[PDB]
């Protein structure tokens, strides 16, 4: 099912990047840039690509830009797949991530509403409170009771825990939530606090913010005061510090209630203005 | 049972004064018919939900049979203990005393007309078509009760309640009586809907179970226990609604000294009164009232940290106001 | 007749009546004013409606005082504001399909049907206030004046949930329906013949919008001893931003109360309730 057109997005997106989507020939952007923009990367070793979003669009006609903008969430795993089957037909220690940009709209603060949560889209803003470069787990080693320390697979997921089947002792599932640094691979991320710009919004009422994530290698290019275009990725977030204004928040029938806010992703962070 | 949680025995029985409470209603002549009929009826016609018995008729009721006719024991210092068993027993003698299809069964003069009759008929739909619980007592009442103390000239005669005691003078061993105070209404909070019994839903077999409630604390149920759905292994999970249970109004104050009766000495105090029933928004802060009521303990609160002196914040229920300056 | 059960309203095949409301009513909520037009309202903003698909019906809706056999619905209005109106939007769907079969094929066969739509009616006296409140007038559309206090972000809610297996077997979803949502024990492609944890994915789900006011009414003819109240509301998808601070404003909604929790990590619950107006139709500044 998801499987299948999982595969036919993956095919086709592997289909796109061989062939190539540039027509000016003569004058630069001649035969399949994007394997240009890979040898590029293997002298240097930044392990992304910044590709264009109307280019996408131009070759299919958008038959498969609009399945990007609208489940752009559920991709990211046949994305990754179908570039790692690419490099390995070209390329010979490595993680990847793909950036976006040259979008047509940009989106603001006050048109934040939760019928695109998966999709993707731009925003623009002033930063403000920058905070500080840490490492994130993504990807754990969680031993057992017995010797056998196989833990490269699940539970990579925002709950920071560990897996339940494939024992590694003649048990069940033990405790968990345990990372062993020998072996897990951590990526650097920090958080900013976006505001909405001065010269749009109506008399002075204390315009709405968000907080948003920087993952991979687009961090400290956020300066303290200054505009950007951003990514379209919409997340929501587990909390617990949301008390005073009740709603009817659905329990679990342990007992937990959930409470759920916005926060904003980003691959590739742009400077104007 | 023995050797723990005995048995004392007391001189007051309450055996015998459930029949002197029944011939206190309706069957009654010093006051064509009497006061108690059509106060009933005019109640039960869905035109009053507020039954202000009074006390000094059961002191004069108490002297036609005295030492004429037979002898009794007394009432009036027996509600002067207690004060609160003799308020859901005061409203059982009253509903077998009672017709109810005197009014019209019409459109809606108060909510809840319509579905009570449906939440009745409905249960005893229930017991057709079987070959045995029913609603509880204390959700079908539709009035209140209240009492108001005597003080002119009543005690003169043969020889308590009334009397004007400020905020100091109230003991430890009030708890449980009927007293009077006077001070100044200040800090009053808003009505705010609470909930004296509630009614949930099972969904699948429909029974609607129930329980009583009591101040500040209550437990939710766990899933359905009727048996229909249990005996098996598919129960029902069953549902809170609000259309279909009892609320009530509910109001809080503090009544402070009225800086006549404070000493030269100490710095003046207050107690906190919960205002229950009808009589809500009644009260407005910054004046000189005369409140009766009984005064009773707050129950345990969790936590068991300042516990065990019960934190028993001695709070104060209404009955009767009378107010100055009208 | 199979009325609904503890609701007492008529089952469809009676309520069509509201068709003929829609189709004749010209001079009678006129007939208190004695005519100091000669059509009906609710003719002529039915036409330019379909065009752009956007209900958002103000309906005025002091007209089922003066209408052949429409009281029982108003006062039944009123009783139970929640489910005529969700019965009412199943009508003013149908109510489209009415032109399209009389009149010649309009937008390329079809997709305005397809639309929901909403009714936001109003005016249904004059309320008094919070202060005036009884406790016992749970549902009911009430009239509410006052400023605007401190506004507050979107909250998302779960609409339709969504669940997985640590197997990677089919991820099939399950829609909450109620105040609570449910998880089965077992799936298809079962997971180790029944025996798994039911893992819950948050990001793939649907969701839907909620913004808390705090409004502040205006309790005037002061018995002088005055609190600036305040009141929640409850405003959904369509009205959200619609409300700024610093606004008079009249509003109109249904009135609740939600139980509330004591130390927030027990299963026990505090007694006394709290109470919000869950709005429909926000009109004026």
């Amino acid at each position: 099912v998801d499987d299948v057109t999982g595969e036919k997005v993956r095919e086709a997106f592997e289909q796109f990047l061989e062939d190539f989507s540039v027509q000016s020939t003569d004058t630069g952007e001649v035969e399949k840039v994007y394997r240009a923009q890979i040898e590029f990367m293997k002298i240097y070793d930044l392990n992304t690509i910044y590709i264009d979003y109307q280019h996408l669009s131009m070759r299919e006609n958008g038959a498969l830009a609009m399945a990007i903008s609208e489940q752009y969430y559920r991709f990211l795993p046949f994305l990754q797949k179908g570039l790692r089957r690419v490099v390995r037909k070209y390329a010979p220690e490595r993680v990847f991530q793909i950036s976006f940009f040259n979008l047509p709209t940009v989106h603001r603060i006050r048109d934040i509403r939760s019928e695109k949560i998966g999709s993707l889209l731009s925003i623009s803003g002033t930063v403000t409170r920058t905070s500080e470069v840490r490492p994130e787990l993504y990807k754990a080693s969680f031993t057992c009771d017995m010797c056998r320390a196989i833990v490269d697979n699940v539970e990579q997921s925002f709950k920071y825990t560990e897996p339940t089947f494939c024992p590694n002792p003649s048990c069940e599932n033990r405790a968990f939530w345990t990372l062993n640094v020998t072996r897990s691979r951590f990526l650097d991320w920090q958080k900013v606090r976006i505001q909405e710009n001065a010269n749009e919004i109506p008399t002075g009422s204390m315009p709405r913010t968000l907080d948003v994530i920087l993952r991979g290698d687009s961090v400290e290019r956020a300066k303290p005061g200054d505009r950007c275009k951003f990514t379209g990725v919409e997340i929501v977030v587990p909390d617990v510090t949301q008390l005073g204004l009740p709603g009817v928040k659905p329990s679990s029938t342990g007992v937990r209630d959930l409470t759920y806010k916005i926060s904003f992703l980003a691959c590739h962070v742009i400077s104007i203005g | 049972m023995s050797a723990a949680l005995p048995s004392i025995q007391l001189p007051v029985d309450y055996n015998n004064l459930f029949n002197e409470i029944t011939d206190f209603l309706v069957t009654f002549k010093q006051d064509k018919g009497p006061k108690y009929m059509a106060m009933l009826q005019k109640v039960a016609n869905r035109e009053l939900n507020s039954v202000i018995i009074d006390l000094d008729d059961i002191l004069q009721y108490q002297n036609e049979k005295f030492l004429q006719g037979t002898q009794a024991d007394d009432l009036v210092s027996a509600i002067q203990q207690n004060a609160n068993h003799f308020t859901e027993l005061f409203c059982r003698a009253i509903d077998n005393n009672m017709p109810l299809p005197t009014k019209e069964i019409d459109y809606k003069d108060d909510v809840l007309d319509v579905i009570l009759n449906q939440r009745r008929l409905r249960n005893e739909r229930m017991l057709s078509d079987r070959t045995t619980e029913l609603f509880p007592p204390n959700l079908t009442r539709r009035y209140f009760l209240y009492f108001k103390p005597l003080s002119q000239n009543c005690a003169r005669r043969y020889r308590i309640s009334s009397k004007p005691l400020s905020v100091r003078q109230i003991k430890g061993d009030f708890l449980g009586q009927l007293i009077t105070v006077r001070g100044i209404i200040t800090r009053v909070s808003d009505v705010k809907p609470a909930v004296e019994v509630i009614a949930y839903t099972c969904d699948q077999c429909g029974y609607e179970v129930f329980q009583e409630v009591n101040s500040r604390t209550f437990t939710p149920l766990s899933e359905c226990t009727s048996e229909e759905c249990s005996q098996n292994q598919t129960k029902g999970q069953l549902f809170m609604s609000t259309r279909a249970s009892k609320f009530s109004a509910f109001q809080e104050c503090k009544i402070q000294e009225l800086s006549q009766q404070v000493p030269v000495g100490h710095i003046p105090r207050s107690l906190n009164i919960h205002v229950n029933g009808t009589l809500v928004r009644s009260l407005s802060p910054g004046d000189i009232v005369d409140v009766t009521g009984i005064f009773l303990p707050a129950p345990y609160t969790g936590f068991k940290a300042l516990k065990a002196g019960l934190l028993t914040e001695t709070y104060l229920e209404a009955q009767f106001v009378r107010q100055h300056k009208k | 007749l199979r009325i609904i059960w503890g609701t007492n309203v008529s089952i469809q095949e009676c309520t069509t009546n509201f068709r003929n409301f829609l189709m004749s009513f010209k001079y009678k909520f006129r007939k208190i004013l004695d005519e100091r037009d000669e059509e009906l309202y609710y003719i002529k903003q039915l036409n330019e409606m379909r065009e752009l698909g956007t209900s958002n019906l103000n309906l005025d809706a002091r007209n089922l005082l003066a209408y052949k056999q429409t009281e029982d619905l108003y006062h039944q209005l009123l009783n139970y504001p929640q489910e005529v109106i969700s019965i009412m939007d199943q009508t003013i769907k149908d109510c489209m399909v009415s032109l399209i079969v009389d009149n010649n094929l309009d937008y390329d066969l079809d997709e305005i049907e397809t639309k929901f739509y909403k009714v936001r009616p109003y005016n249904v006296g004059s309320c008094k206030g919070m202060r005036e409140l009884n406790p016992n007038d749970i549902d009911k559309l009430i009239n509410l004046k006052g400023l605007v206090l401190r506004s507050t972000p979107v909250i998302p809610d779960m609409k339709v949930a969504f669940f997985k297996c640590n197997v990677c077997d089919h991820t099939m979803a399950v829609e909450i329906d109620r105040g609570v949502i449910q998880e089965p024990a077992r799936c298809e492609r079962i997971d180790c013949n029944e025996p798994n944890s039911m893992s819950l994915i948050h990001n793939r789900c649907s969701f839907a919008d909620k913004q808390v006011i705090k409004l502040q009414e205006t309790p005037d003819f002061v018995p002088d001893g005055q609190t600036p109240h305040s009141i929640s509301l409850c405003v959904y998808d369509e009205l959200v931003d619609s409300c700024r601070a610093g606004d008079r404003i009249e509003v109109t909604g249904t009135f609740r109360s939600i139980p509330i929790r004591a130390n927030s990590r027990q299963r026990v619950l505090k007694s006394l309730y709290k109470t919000y107006v869950d709005v429909v139709h926000v009109k004026k500044v």
